[PDB]
């Protein structure tokens, strides 16, 4: 319906020329908004992460798991090929992490985002340090319109970027490896 | 409060450009600690930053063509012509210690608050003036003379004129600043600054640390050198 | 605005305002329309300054002319005629050691930030050209800053315009606007005959080839970062 | 008492009584405070047995000498599990012997945790008024007047940060124990534990 996300570049106006609203109510909506925040957060993490590592970046000085023979530069500089070069302790600890942080924020906001409350405000995990403690009310809805604008970009950047290492030569200005 | 009288100091800086801060600085509570103390905090980390700029500038000039002091020493170590960089890195390690000490020990005098409710005034996160140094009076032992006015060519002038002093020593800390990185980065990278390429030598060690190239152990001490 | 109107008009009486595109009506900045007549306006003004000093420059240049100072900067370096022995008025720019570009285009910025300078402006008594004022209006070099006094001002140094009569000073800005248009089809026609040898009627065989682009005001012997980079790819 | 006014509640399960098997509906108030004594002495027990493993895992011994002829190296010289069995069977039961006094002497009190008393409320001086034993005044808890300067605000606070430690005590040795027992269940135990 109203709510934010929208502005420029669109007239401002909804954007759905394919109709996915009028057959959602105050909780589908609510779950569009969540979904649509939460990939937002982790395509940003992941353009950045990719990004860094791809590019340059002097990456983590140390050896990471001091018994089973690998190095954090011996991981390699490809994406996907250094991701299966992580241990399988590792990959286990952070999916283990990522699902225990997740159901502590299904079972931790008590108003649950489908049930009333605000979609995509996940308990802890935010400004430990309190950076946006004195923000303004009008000034925070900007912000989160700027996290949403730079959310989206990043999702069409992570699908940039499976695009051009599992089928080559697409997203013409990412190289064919 | 703090906020308008940045936006003053940062006019009398430079009515040109006046208040310039892009990255938003003066409104991020930093340790949860209001906006005065946080405006304080950030002040009196650029004035000591700035201060620090140009005793550094003046002193790599003094290394850099040879400036020795004289006899017996921890002049006597270090070779006849090193440049700047090199004069940290051969002097002993207990003088870097000793002086990175002092240092310190001028730190703990500068926010110390018995130090500082002797002189009347409070921290400068605290509603106190940014970048004072306090008075002596409250050492222990009696200080012959302070640190700001070592001799009393002070505290005749105006406030006005003290005001102008303050702004004129704000816009040169930043100007050491520019400079004293100029000489670091020439003598990291060539052909950062165009004016001094070939002037500062390359540098191989690391300028943030201390102690990697630690000075030798030479005890430079006669007339009761019990301690070998 | 609808102002511009008569001044094309004073111009030119038998042709008025000429604007097949109706850029009047672009709002290209999205503020109010009468910025978008003010930068404009600015802009044509700026453009023609720009296009008689680089005029003259050509002219003064393209017949062995320079100046007997050094330009060395130490036992070395150029003689300020060699320069002159790299060809016509394009290879000379691409043969300003590394520094001389770099100072010369830096002075024109730092002369572009004293003019936008609302400060600067507001202090002399106009405003930026887009929020009212005066276009092409340079503002004093005295009054604005500059704590070291310097001797004169950009307009006018030495003092010849004073107490003019402002009806003779509306005649200037009028023939300022139709020689710089006059002066930027010149200076054009020129650097079409650079590197085209075949265009215009006049100016055939008196141009040097210049085999390089007049658009890039960096060359290939300068030393800053990327540039060859950026000159691994000629074009048309 | 009742489980709506006790002090476990918290902010991770939102601020309600997080029970979703519902024990605490289906039995009456005494196996409540019986709950909250047994989960308040397994958070303890839990608490000192997660440092104590994490310190015999860092390799970390006393200098000295613990059985005449036995280090305390030489006992933690292996991990962590493998040290319990190279304490002397003697000192493990003097330890036993402590604990068991302990215990005995907790429970004997009055006002018992179900019949009046607080549950994990150990008084100060468990082995007081015993008649044929005595014992220094040495407090069991704060030997040391710590919780003295604290008022009632910050005691209950710092209480519901001791229930909040003692939850993830008793996983986190829970943890240590099974990824010792079946390496590769813990990912987070490199070897020595
Ligand atoms: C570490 C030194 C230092 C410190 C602590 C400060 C502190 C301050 N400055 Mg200041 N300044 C400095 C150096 C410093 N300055 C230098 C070198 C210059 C000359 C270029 C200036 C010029 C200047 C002006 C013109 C003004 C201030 C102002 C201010 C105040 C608030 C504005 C702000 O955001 O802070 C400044 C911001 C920072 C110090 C950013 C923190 C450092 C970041 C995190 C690292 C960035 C590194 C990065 C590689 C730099 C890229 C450079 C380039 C590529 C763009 C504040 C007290 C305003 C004022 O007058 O208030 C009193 C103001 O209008 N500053
Ligand atoms: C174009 C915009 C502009 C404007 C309007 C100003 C305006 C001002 N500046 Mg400023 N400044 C500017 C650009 C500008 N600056 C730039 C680009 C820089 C960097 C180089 C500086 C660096 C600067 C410093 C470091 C200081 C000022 C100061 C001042 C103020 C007073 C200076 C005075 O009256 O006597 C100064 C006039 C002189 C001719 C100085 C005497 C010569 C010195 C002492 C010797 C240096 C010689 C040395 C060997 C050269 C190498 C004044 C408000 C001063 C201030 O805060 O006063 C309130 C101050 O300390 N400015
Ligand atoms: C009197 C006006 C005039 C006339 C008759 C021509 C005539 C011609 N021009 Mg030309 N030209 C002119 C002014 C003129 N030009 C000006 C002022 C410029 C600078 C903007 C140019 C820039 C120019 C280029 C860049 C080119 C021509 C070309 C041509 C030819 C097609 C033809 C001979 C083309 C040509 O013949 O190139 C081989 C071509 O490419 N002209
Ligand atoms: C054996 C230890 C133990 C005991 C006796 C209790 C007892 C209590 N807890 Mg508690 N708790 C524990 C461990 C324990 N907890 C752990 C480890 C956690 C972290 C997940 C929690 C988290 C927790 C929360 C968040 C809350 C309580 C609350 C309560 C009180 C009311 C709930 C009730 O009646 O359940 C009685 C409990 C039992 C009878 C224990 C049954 C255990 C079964 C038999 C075994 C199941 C274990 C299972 C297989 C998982 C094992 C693996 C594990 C390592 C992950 C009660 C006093 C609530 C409270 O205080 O409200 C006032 C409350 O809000 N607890
Ligand atoms: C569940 C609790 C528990 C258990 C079963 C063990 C079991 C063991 N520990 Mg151990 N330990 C624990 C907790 C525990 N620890 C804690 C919490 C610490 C941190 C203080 C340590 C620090 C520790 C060291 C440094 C050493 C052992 C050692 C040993 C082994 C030999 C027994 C021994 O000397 O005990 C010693 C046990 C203790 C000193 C812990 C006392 C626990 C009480 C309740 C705390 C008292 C409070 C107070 C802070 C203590 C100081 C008070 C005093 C200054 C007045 C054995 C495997 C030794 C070893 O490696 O094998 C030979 C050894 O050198 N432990
Ligand atoms: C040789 C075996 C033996 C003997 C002779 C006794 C004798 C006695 N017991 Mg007894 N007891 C024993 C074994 C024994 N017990 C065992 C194995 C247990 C199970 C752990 C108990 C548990 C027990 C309880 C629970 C109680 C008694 C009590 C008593 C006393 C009854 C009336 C009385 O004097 O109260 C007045 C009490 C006294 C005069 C206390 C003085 C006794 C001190 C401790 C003597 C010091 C002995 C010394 C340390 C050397 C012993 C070495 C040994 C530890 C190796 C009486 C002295 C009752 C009592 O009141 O005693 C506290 C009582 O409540 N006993
Ligand atoms: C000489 C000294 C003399 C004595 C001086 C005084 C002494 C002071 C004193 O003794 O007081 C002791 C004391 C006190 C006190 C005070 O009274 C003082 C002193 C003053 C007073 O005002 C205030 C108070 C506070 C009342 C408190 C004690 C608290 C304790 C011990 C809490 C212990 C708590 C252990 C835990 C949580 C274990 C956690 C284990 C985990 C998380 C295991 C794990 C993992 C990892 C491996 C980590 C990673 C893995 O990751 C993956 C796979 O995802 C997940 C997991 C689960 O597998
Ligand atoms: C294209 C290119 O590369 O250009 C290059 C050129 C070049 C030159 C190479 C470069 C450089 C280096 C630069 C610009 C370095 C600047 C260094 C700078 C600006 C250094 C300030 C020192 C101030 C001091 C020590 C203050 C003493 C102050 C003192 C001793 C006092 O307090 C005394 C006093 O207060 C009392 C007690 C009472 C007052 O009543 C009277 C006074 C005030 C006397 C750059 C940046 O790289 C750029
Ligand atoms: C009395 C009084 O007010 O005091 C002073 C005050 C005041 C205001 C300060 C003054 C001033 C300032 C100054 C110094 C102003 C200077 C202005 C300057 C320097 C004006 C250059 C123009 C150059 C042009 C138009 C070039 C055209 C070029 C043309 C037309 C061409 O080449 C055409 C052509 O190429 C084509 C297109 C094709 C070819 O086939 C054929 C040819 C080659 C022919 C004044 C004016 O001095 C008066
Ligand atoms: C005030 C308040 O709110 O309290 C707080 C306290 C506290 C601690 C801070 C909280 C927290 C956060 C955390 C860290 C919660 C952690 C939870 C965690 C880490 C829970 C691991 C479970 C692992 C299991 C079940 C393993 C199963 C293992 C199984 C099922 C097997 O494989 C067994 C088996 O292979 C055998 C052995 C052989 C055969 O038999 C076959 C099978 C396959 C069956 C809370 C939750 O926020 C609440
Ligand atoms: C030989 C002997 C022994 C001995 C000995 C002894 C006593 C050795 C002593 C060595 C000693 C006592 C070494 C001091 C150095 C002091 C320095 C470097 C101070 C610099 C101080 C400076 C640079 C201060 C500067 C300023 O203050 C100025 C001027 C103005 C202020 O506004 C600002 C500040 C504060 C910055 C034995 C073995 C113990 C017994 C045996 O029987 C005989």
């Amino acid at each position: 319906s109203d709510m934010e996300g929208t502005g420029p570049e669109t007239g401002g106006k909804v954007f759905d020329p394919m109709g996915l609203s009028k057959i959602a109510s105050a909780e589908t909506l609510a779950w569009y908004r969540a979904a649509e925040l939460k990939h937002s957060r982790v395509a940003m993490a992941a353009v950045t992460g990719w990004a860094w590592v791809s590019s340059g970046g002097p990456l983590f000085p140390g050896y990471l798991s001091v018994e089973q023979g690998v190095t954090f530069e011996s991981l390699g500089r490809d994406g996907y090929a250094a991701w299966a070069a992580v241990p399988e302790a590792g990959k286990f600890q952070i999916l283990g992490v990522i699902g225990i942080l997740e159901i502590l924020s299904e079972s931790a906001v008590k108003p649950h985002y489908m049930a009333g409350g605000t979609p995509g405000k996940v308990p802890l995990l935010w400004d430990p340090l309190g950076f946006t403690a004195k923000l303004s009310p009008e000034t925070l809805a900007r912000k989160r319109l700027a996290e949403l604008k730079n959310g989206r970009l990043a999702m069409i950047g992570v699908m940039s970027l499976v695009s051009a290492h599992f089928i080559p030569n697409s997203v013409p200005l990412l190289p064919g490896s | 409060s703090a906020k308008a009288d940045l936006e003053a100091f940062a006019k009398e800086c430079n009515p040109v450009v006046g208040y310039w801060d892009p990255l938003g600085l003066a409104d991020l509570p930093l340790w949860g600690q209001d906006q005065d103390a946080v405006i304080g905090w950030l002040r009196h980390s650029e004035i000591k930053h700035g201060r620090i700029a140009m005793a550094g500038f003046v002193g790599y000039i003094a290394h850099a063509n040879g400036f020795r002091f004289g006899g017996i020493g921890p002049q006597n170590v270090v070779p006849e012509g090193a440049s700047a960089p090199e004069v940290w890195d051969s002097i002993p390690f207990l003088a870097k210690l000793q002086i990175i000490g002092a240092i310190g020990v001028l730190e703990h005098i500068s926010e110390d608050k018995n130090f500082l409710a002797a002189d009347g005034m409070k921290h400068y996160m605290r509603g106190g003036k940014p970048g004072y140094f306090p008075t002596f009076s409250a050492n222990v032992h009696p200080m012959p003379l302070n640190l700001f006015d070592p001799f009393k060519w002070s505290k005749n002038a105006s406030p006005e004129k003290k005001a102008k002093g303050l702004v004129t020593e704000t816009n040169n800390g930043r100007l050491a600043m520019l400079g004293l990185f100029g000489f670091l980065s020439e003598s990291k990278i060539p052909g950062s600054v165009p004016a001094l390429s070939g002037i500062i030598p390359s540098y191989d060690g690391d300028y943030m640390q201390p102690f990697l190239p630690t000075g030798p152990d030479t005890s430079l001490w006669t007339i009761g050198n019990l301690w070998a | 605005k609808a102002e511009l109107e008569s001044l094309a008009g004073k111009l030119n009486p038998v042709i008025g305002y000429w604007d097949p595109l109706n850029l009047a009506d672009y709002d290209q900045w999205s503020q109010g329309q009468e910025a978008a007549i003010g930068f404009l306006r600015h802009a044509e003004i700026k453009h023609g300054r720009v296009a008689m000093a680089a005029f003259v420059g050509y002219i003064v240049q393209s017949n062995g002319i320079c100046w007997p100072w050094a330009l060395t900067g130490g036992p070395n370096g150029v003689m300020h005629s060699d320069i002159l022995a790299a060809g016509g008025p394009a290879d000379q720019w691409d043969a300003l050691p590394t520094a001389s570009k770099l100072q010369i285009l830096l002075f024109v910025g730092g002369l572009e930030l004293w003019s936008e300078n609302s400060y600067v402006l507001g202090l002399s008594g106009e405003k930026h050209y887009m929020r009212g004022g005066k276009p092409g209006f340079f503002p004093s070099i005295k009054k604005g800053g500059i704590p070291h006094p310097v001797p004169f001002d950009l307009f006018d140094p030495f003092g010849l315009s004073k107490n003019a009569s402002p009806e003779k000073k509306a005649k200037g800005l009028l023939a300022e606007i139709n020689n710089g248009r006059l002066a930027m089809l010149g200076i054009m026609a020129f650097v079409s005959e650079s590197k085209v040898p075949g265009s215009v009627p006049a100016l055939a065989g008196k141009i040097a080839p210049y085999s390089g682009e007049v658009m890039a005001p960096f060359a290939a012997s300068d030393n800053l970062p990327f540039v060859a980079d950026m000159l691994k790819s000629p074009l048309f | 008492a009742l489980v709506d006014s006790m002090e476990g509640v918290g902010e991770e399960t939102g601020g309600q009584i997080w029970d979703p098997l519902g024990i605490s509906e289906a039995v009456s108030d005494e196996a409540v405070m019986w709950f909250r004594a047994s989960e308040l002495k397994h958070g303890r027990v839990a608490m000192l047995a997660s440092v104590g493993y994490l310190v015999g895992a860092a390799k970390i011994s006393f200098p000295g000498e613990l059985a005449k002829g036995v280090t305390f190296a030489s006992v933690a010289a292996n991990g962590p599990y493998q040290a319990w069995d190279a304490v002397p069977q003697a000192g493990k039961l003097q330890i036993l012997s402590i604990i068991l006094a302990l215990e005995w002497a907790t429970e004997a009190k009055k006002p018992h945790y179900m019949r009046g008393g607080v549950p994990g409320k150990i008084e100060q001086l468990p082995f007081d008024g015993i008649q044929g034993l005595w014992a220094p005044k040495i407090k069991f808890w704060d030997p040391l007047n710590f919780t003295g300067a604290l008022s009632a605000e910050q005691k209950a606070r710092k209480r519901k940060a001791e229930l909040k430690n003692g939850r993830l005590a008793m996983i986190g040795i829970i943890s240590f124990i099974t990824g010792h027992n079946l390496p590769g269940s813990v990912p987070a135990l490199d070897s020595s534990f």
